[PDB]
């Protein structure tokens, strides 16, 4: 009972969200180098036998609604489930390509009282954006 | 018999709270970088837990920023893993 | 090297 | 040649961000009660991030509140476990 | 060296802030049963060979000083360092007996420029306290 | 039981 059982006939989906573009009101830069991250994940989750699904530039309209629709999908027969987010943020917030949204406003779709058929399961989210403006200037070893 | 809404979820952050996370144009941003190298590596062995412990050794030590831009150059970046997973997960 |  | 300054830190959290935390008058709080639990069963096996999820599971299955004001009862709890730790620590040599 | 080394000749020290009672005019309420924690914490660490010091009801501003003084002590013989903390709070606050105090202000002096007797070994927060005021309803299972 |  100390392990989670993932021998499920599917591991479960592992969705890719890659902003690269940003629209001029953000004030964001392009994230050069996001498509090789994006291709190097769908391959690592693909070795690991997860359902990719990559989305690009996505709005913040269209984060949330994706995330809604994931989640009301069965996962009865998957093990686990597992998000990916590429993008730019700041502390507690994702971007869309227009704006910023709530990570709890992602994540609260799969509670366990509201994703039923994750519930008891592994919900990985996976996030490379900014949490501030702070630098590590590090120390010597 | 019943247990908390958010329990099992697992959030693998690229830096610590209030930091910028790195990005390289080339080569992608050093904790996707580090965490797809350390799944292919031992994915089949390891707990997640530690593999992602792995991931942190490996962002923290083996990066460091260049930058023509001095306020930019010569930093760092620490991952964060905050886990409210109730078991060990293997991925095999 | 870019920040996000 | 550095290290991060934020790194080698780890948080051990007793409930989850933006939550309260539950402790018995009689018995301690839910979490220390089940991390000092674990942590005489499993010090000298475990690995501390091994060890803290078992508390996780503890807190979140064996507990439950019991209140006489309803808004606060059957009310459940999961610890939060934040860590930059860059190696694997476990507490005997 | 994938494991941190824990052969020094002192595990280090377990630095324990029980706050049970606090002043009237915070509005905070007694916390009953800490001292049960404290003591269970006291005796779990001992027989994890950690130098334990337990400190009482302790103002915000005992607080400070306390870890000031701790971070600028001598740690070159110690593996590691833990701190616990059994107190009322808030998301990213602890409280003394008086008011809240910033987390980040007690961890900053433990970091790895500016406790060098500590740089590459492991720095352990334990904190019992809250972090907000939302209730989790659960979910059957 | 009580809150924190």
């Amino acid at each position: 009972d100390n392990s989670y059982k993932m021998d499920y006939p599917e591991m479960g989906l592992c969705i890719i969200i890659n902003n690269k573009n940003f629209h001029k009101s953000t004030g964001m830069t392009s994230r050069s180098g996001t498509d090789v991250d994006a291709a190097n994940l769908r391959e690592t989750f693909r070795n690991l036998k997860y359902e990719v699904r990559n989305k690009n530039d996505l709005t913040r309209e269209e984060i949330v609604e994706l995330m809604r629709d994931v989640s009301k999908e069965d996962h009865s027969k998957r093990s686990s489930f597992v998000c990916v987010l590429l993008s730019h943020g700041e502390e507690g917030i994702i971007f869309g390509t227009n704006g910023p949204v709530d990570l709890k406003k992602i994540t609260n779709f799969f509670r366990g009282d509201r994703c039923r058929s994750l519930t008891g399961k592994p919900k990985l989210f996976i996030i490379q954006a900014c949490r501030g403006t702070e630098l590590d200037c590090g120390i010597e070893t | 018999h019943k247990i908390p809404v958010e329990a099992d979820f697992l959030y693998a952050y690229s830096t610590a709270p209030g930091y910028y996370s790195w990005r390289n144009s080339k080569d992608g941003s050093w904790f996707i970088q580090s965490l797809c190298a350390m799944l292919k590596q031992y994915a089949d062995k390891l707990e997640f837990m530690h593999i992602l412990t792995r991931v942190n050794r490996k962002v923290a030590t083996e990066f460091e920023s260049f930058s023509f831009d001095a306020t930019f150059h010569a930093k760092k970046q620490i991952p964060c893993i905050v886990s409210m997973l109730t078991k060990e997960l293997y991925f095999y | 090297d870019e920040v996000x």
